């Protein structure tokens, strides 16, 4: 719509507006002339309808740049880093974990791989159901024979096979991505951080543990797990320590979510049916955010 | 398949897109339908000749025969059109080429594949994915074998992969994706050999009734003739 | 009661252990391939969904 007021983003890639309930998302167009990344973020988010992934009402064009719509209210970052503990157990880490991992699902069943996944990218609503939205690197799940990038995530949503160096991967990178969003809700703090640098991968060895050859094989056809030593795996005394503020059921798809194997990792469709959501109490949308 | 952009806002039927065709000739007439194919079989040889996949050929016809549906080629001209569609081909599916790697393997000095960019995107109205019958393909590529086990695969691989793929590039140089979904379109030229192959699949795979589906696929050839 | 996905569910069926395709079959014994999480029911339920996706009509067009 042609409707503007203050502007948010100090990034000098975007910089986006508001108006009316939307948000104006301008790409400055003034090398080549239209960026990968802006029809790599418009030509998958026109096409998806949800409740869980924001749509664009209209794409009009702009005099040199390019104008998109998103949504108002602001995003999961922000409620984490700063509040006074209103976040419980029993159902405000239910409910957002349920509706993102419908949006991953529908980004899935799309074929559409989204692999730019943060909680500044996890955006909630007036009515609170979170969002899945800023498809800036995100990719069609191509032909088998076709090769990829590398660095498509950010370093403290990384999956592990991302890490080593996987140029052709599959759609399972962005459930550790979510399972990440899952530890990062229910400890309330940045979970896995490293130093601007390879120190993501001794982080990562460090707290859920250096791959072995007989568990996730062929691991070692990436010349970078000969570059460090074993680490001993977590066991189940992390139910109590460390892990305190959690259920018996969420450990479960937790584990099987932050499965460092790729192939082995639970899909979405496994993951909406991993008989935690059955676990009492019932979620429900109405939570104390502001 | 109603949520993708190519069914909402890009599916014709026959007298929807006769209409589109005397409305893009009202506003702006009969020799602008063959010269776009004819210019669409140039695009589509510079592409191949070029060294690309099938994938972004197709995605590069598709592209400039849907900007000369909504625009004529007298007020944009279509020699210059037929190197910007396959720039944004490229860049669409992730292709990866250069700006100037592209221009020094084409007749472009950086400049016309640029100007006629924009507009070929508002006149495309940015339904920049499109669906493809090569998926399709190889998806019914593996569905005959798995219901039938008579006579597969023996002649499926010795000559359907070579020949139905070269069909859907004509029929995609043809009118017929604004017309049925991929996977009929698939089916329509899977009926190339219909001596035991299409007709025992569609009786045996049977919420779908079979009957419709072979008059669509019946009409879909008939279209294609 | 509830679902945990609304409507995410389609009837068809598949068996992978059937086909013989020689573009994936053979591109799975590689060493590269496998070390990035892929097997071949992953690649044929993308492409045999995709082959069923949208078997409607002109009818449905107005
Ligand atoms: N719908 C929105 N509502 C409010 N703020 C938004 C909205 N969308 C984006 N923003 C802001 O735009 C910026 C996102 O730009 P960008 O850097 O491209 O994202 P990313 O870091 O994931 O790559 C963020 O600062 C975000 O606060």
């Amino acid at each position: 719509e042609y409707t503007k007021e203050k502007k948010v983003g100090e990034g000098t890639y975007a910089v986006v507006y508001l108006g009316c309930k939307i948000a104006i998302k301008e790409i400055k167009t003034s090398k080549d002339g239209l960026d990968m990344s802006a029809i790599r973020e418009v030509k998958y988010l026109q096409e998806m309808q949800h409740p869980n992934v924001i749509e664009l009402i209209d794409i009009f064009m702009a005099y040199d740049n390019l104008n998109l719509v998103l949504e108002f209210l602001p995003t999961d970052l922000e409620v984490v880093i700063k509040d006074k503990s209103i976040l419980f157990t029993p159902a405000d880490i239910k409910a957002w974990m349920l509706m993102t991992l419908r949006g991953v699902y529908h980004c899935h069943r799309n074929f559409i791989l989204h692999r730019d996944l943060k909680p500044n990218n996890l955006l909630f609503s007036p009515d609170g159901q979170i969002k899945v939205a800023d498809f800036g690197l995100a990719r069609a799940i191509p032909a088998p024979h076709e090769i990829l990038t590398s660095n498509v995530v950010t370093r403290w949503y990384r999956a592990p096979e991302l890490l080593f160096g996987a140029k052709h991967y599959t759609s399972a990178i962005d459930i550790w991505s979510v399972g990440v969003i899952f530890a990062e809700l229910m400890l309330r703090i940045p979970y896995l951080p490293g130093q601007n640098d390879v120190d993501q991968m001794e982080v990562t060895f460090r707290a859920l543990g250096t791959p072995t050859d007989r568990d996730w094989p062929e691991v070692s056809s990436f010349m970078t797990y000969n570059k460090l030593q074993i680490y001993p795996p977590p066991s189940r005394d992390e139910l109590r320590k460390r892990f305190i503020a959690a259920s018996e059921y969420a450990l479960d798809f937790m584990c099987g979510m932050l499965t460092m194997n790729p192939q082995k990792r639970w899909t979405a469709v496994q993951c909406l049916e991993s008989d935690y959501f059955k676990e009492l109490p019932p979620p429900s949308d109405p939570s104390s955010i502001k | 398949y109603r949520h993708s952009s190519q069914y909402r806002m890009w599916s014709y039927t026959k007298d929807q897109l006769q209409e589109k065709r005397v409305d893009t000739n009202a506003r702006a007439m009969e020799e602008e339908l063959d010269l776009v194919n004819f210019y669409a079989k140039k695009v589509q040889v510079i592409a191949q000749h070029l060294n690309l996949p099938t994938e972004v050929v197709a995605t590069a016809i598709s592209f400039f025969r849907r900007f000369f549906l909504e625009n004529s080629v007298m007020q944009i001209d279509p020699k210059s059109i037929v190197h910007t569609t396959i720039f944004l081909a490229c860049k669409s599916e992730n292709y990866f080429i250069s700006v100037d790697s592209f221009a020094q393997k084409a007749k472009s000095t950086r400049d016309s594949v640029l100007k006629f960019e924009f507009k070929l995107l508002e006149s495309l109205k940015f339904s920049l994915l499109n669906h493809h019958p090569y998926k399709p393909l190889h998806g019914f590529f593996l569905d005959i074998q798995n219901v039938l086990y008579g006579k597969v695969d023996l002649n499926y691989m010795g000559q359907i992969y070579d020949r139905c793929k070269k069909r859907i590039t004509a029929a995609l140089l043809t009118d017929v994706v604004y017309f049925y979904t991929p996977p009929q379109i698939t089916l329509a030229t899977l009926l190339i050999e219909d001596e035991a192959l299409v007709t025992r699949y569609l009786e045996t795979k049977f919420s779908i009734d079979s009957a419709k589906l072979l008059t669509i696929i019946r009409e879909c050839k008939s279209i294609i003739e | 009661p509830f679902n945990g996905d609304r409507e995410a569910h389609p009837p068809f069926t598949l068996k992978g252990s059937v086909y013989n395709d020689p573009f994936i079959k053979d591109l799975e014994h590689r060493k590269e391939f496998i070390a990035s999480g892929f097997n071949t029911n992953y690649a044929y339920e993308r492409v045999l969904t995709e082959a069923f996706m949208g078997l409607g009509c002109v009818i449905s067009e107005e």
